[PDB]
């Protein structure tokens, strides 16, 4: 299911936590 | 034998065995430190990894 | 700029990226 | 004064066991080294995904 847009979301949902998990492992 | 060399070399590997004990004590305190960190780290990235593939499966 | 079709590919992809670089920390 | 026997034995003994502790000292030391040089490059590789994620992220706003 999903519309683009929501898949636009939660994507921007996953990178947004990757990105301050990997910079957690910088710490 | 030489009493007083092998009493001065007594001595001194006593000396040379506390000060090469210690930092083989203080460097395998920092080993095992980083393999507790290495377990939960990895632990960690698991878990991100299959966050990330969910997401993506589901797309 | 980027329509949302757009945006959902360039998230996907550096979010595969991401999935295949965590792998490697795994390695 | 001493027991000739007794410190040419801890003589021999120290000696023993100062080269087993030394060679335990530099493998571990070793293990640590190699540790730090991944270190620096895991650290990089993720400074670079981190950048590349902040670069799409906010080119999508
Ligand atoms: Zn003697």
């Amino acid at each position: 299911r999903l519309e683009c847009i929501d898949v636009c979301s939660v994507l921007t949902n996953r990178l947004e936590e990757l990105a301050g998990f990997l910079n957690s492992l910088l710490k | 034998h030489d009493c007083a060399k092998v009493d001065l070399e007594n001595a001194e590997l006593r000396r040379k065995l506390i000060r090469t004990k210690r930092a083989f004590e203080d460097t395998y305190e920092k080993l095992r430190m980083a393999n507790k960190a290495k377990a939960q780290v990895e632990k960690d990235i698991k878990n991100q990894i299959l966050k990330t593939h969910n997401v993506l499966r589901n797309v």
